[PDB]
């Protein structure tokens, strides 16, 4: 059910950093645990990861610096709604 | 001497953002500039990707446009600045998200009055940025964003495309869309209105009393952030729907030459330039859906805000390959659903959404039989007629459709409302037929008498597009 999205404007993509968005009523405690589960699962497969931020207040989830190789794995985490590759914004 | 842009937003009869706070997510700012000193608080929130006078240029100017002493829209208004753009004016979606979250957390910790959040930035369409903006809007915060400077459809950019954000295009001193090199203002159905966005004087970070002229949809959005601040200062209880309806209502209408836009975007782009405001009145707006796409059973849906009533529903296809539209209840609330024809490229649903408190509105439907239905109850007024069909080839308070089509009447109990119907038929097989409500009346419904491409309200004008032909306007006003 969980889906992956990245910017359609290829020059504006920022591969290697991902916003993991959890389902609407996911609690901060759950978000934090899901982030740690990802890091543990990643490490077992030989990947370094860094949780840059845990989101609460508007959207539940977290920002993770990791190889895109781990996306299939990350999409299977509990509570995941979708994952979006980070991208650029610009002064108008 | 009044800057052209501040004059342009002054209405034809005229006479401060103080209980309102405006958040700015932008570059660093020169907060001790005399335009804004003491008025803009720097949060020192910073989330920017890797790469003073130049770093601070963009944000300092926009702070000045919103709140500057001499050259601001909402002179003196309170602002808080977050830095999400680096010295080159570049940021990230994730940084913007974190900034939006910071604002919500600040509000929860120390509640104040109405909040306006100005987002003078754009990237590509972003599911997550759009969702975060929608959540912040649903939490009760007003978001204003740049349409974007790409001479493109704003629906392909974020947060421009976001549901529930006020998206602002840029017009110049001739009320024409702004050219920016080989590009220019964005356009299309995700743009809510335009505002002055060329040659806009404001605070220059070059020196504490210096001024510079800048152009862009950023500057335009800053105007609307300022107007919103003043509207919310005067009427602090406005919902987002009420605020948006006023922005539309008080805008100058039909001053933009639509030839500037690509052909297919002309019907979708609101011909509105923002202005400050100058007894209860009926406000309505036209809401275009996203295109249905070409699937044979494709539908498009146009929805109103929770505090709006849907008073009518029409549809449009460029080819004319359509099966019409119906009003149906979705989550205890009426929506406008349009149907594609097999072999059609798709359709738009077009809702007329109105602020009508204490309205008991309902749909009366008849199946194929011409087919007829009427608002039969005493005290009820017809506000709109819709018609859909399955096949592939075709009085007071009454709708009439083709014999092979279903017919749908929107009927409201609203005793304080008076409605009349105005028809205009042209024999010539002419591409367009229009009929406008009289001044002081609000168009609630637009349709064609039963090969039309479709029909849509433009302000208080009903437009019928043909590949006689009669345009039919339902016009209502408070008694």
């Amino acid at each position: 059910t969980a889906t992956f999205h990245r910017c359609a404007k290829d020059p504006w993509r920022l591969p290697g950093t991902y916003v993991v968005v959890l389902k609407e009523e996911t609690h901060l405690s759950q978000s934090e645990r899901t982030a740690r589960r990802l890091q543990a699962q990643a490490a077992r497969r030989g990947y370094l990861t860094k949780i840059l931020h845990v989101f609460h207040g508007l959207l539940p989830g977290f920002l993770v610096k990791m190889s895109g190789d781990l996306l299939e794995l990350a999409l299977k985490l509990p509570h995941v709604d979708y994952i979006e590759e980070d991208s650029s914004v610009f002064a108008q | 001497s009044i800057p052209w842009n501040l004059e342009r937003i002054t209405p034809p009869r005229y006479r401060g953002g103080s209980l309102v706070e405006v958040y700015l997510l932008d570059t660093s700012i020169q907060s001790d500039h005399r335009e804004i000193e003491g008025r803009v608080m720097v949060t020192d929130f910073e989330n920017v990707p890797e790469e003073a006078s130049k770093c601070d240029s963009h944000g300092t100017h926009l702070a000045g446009v919103v709140s500057g002493r001499d050259a601001g829209v909402a002179k003196g208004a309170s602002m808080r600045s977050l830095r999400v753009l680096n010295c080159q004016g570049k940021g990230t979606v994730s940084g913007t998200l974190i900034g939006l979250e910071f604002i919500r957390k600040s509000q929860l910790v120390q509640p104040v009055g109405p909040l306006v959040v100005l987002l003078p930035l754009a990237g590509g369409y972003s599911r997550v940025l759009n969702a975060a903006c929608q959540r912040l809007a649903r939490a009760g915060v007003v978001l204003v964003t740049a349409a974007g400077n790409f001479r493109d459809d704003a629906c392909l950019y974020s947060p421009a495309s976001a549901p529930e954000v006020i998206t602002v295009g840029a017009t110049n001193a001739q009320d024409q869309p702004v050219t920016l090199g080989t590009l220019g203002t964005n356009f299309g159905r995700c743009v809510d209105l335009f505002a002055p966005g060329e040659d806009i004087i404001g605070a220059s970070s070059d020196c504490s009393t210096c001024f510079v002229s800048q152009s862009g949809t950023s500057q335009a959005a800053a105007h609307v952030a300022g107007i919103a601040a003043m509207m919310l200062s005067a009427e602090p209880e406005l919902t987002l729907a009420e605020l948006r309806q006023r922005l539309i209502h008080f805008s100058a209408k039909d001053v933009i030459n639509e030839a500037w836009f690509p052909e297919d975007q002309r019907v979708l782009t609101p011909n509105l330039v923002a202005a400050l405001p100058p007894g209860w009145q009926l406000f309505c707006r036209t809401v275009w859906s996203a295109h249905s796409g070409p699937t044979r059973m494709a539908t498009a849906v146009a929805r109103c805000a929770p505090d709006e009533e849907l008073l009518s529903c029409s549809s449009f296809s460029r080819s004319g390959k359509r099966r019409g539209e119906r009003m149906e209840a979705q989550g205890g609330k009426l929506v406008c659903r349009a149907h594609n024809a097999f072999g059609g490229e798709g359709v738009y649903a077009i809702a007329r959404c109105c602020l009508l408190p204490q309205a008991n509105c309902s749909v009366h439907t008849a199946p194929p039989a011409g087919t007829r239905v009427h608002c039969h109850q005493q005290g009820h007024v017809l506000t709109g007629c819709s018609s859909h069909w399955e096949v592939e080839d075709l009085q007071p308070n009454q709708c009439v459709g083709h014999r092979e089509a279903s017919i749908h009447a929107s009927c409201c109990h609203a005793p304080g409302l008076e409605c009349k119907v105005k028809e205009h038929g042209i024999p010539a097989p002419q591409e367009q037929v229009t009929v406008a409500c009289e001044e002081g009346w609000t168009l609630t419904g637009c349709s064609a008498l039963p090969h039309v491409l479709g029909a849509y309200a433009v302000d208080n004008t009903c437009v019928v597009r043909s590949r006689a032909v009669t345009a039919v306007a339902i016009c209502c006003r408070s008694r």
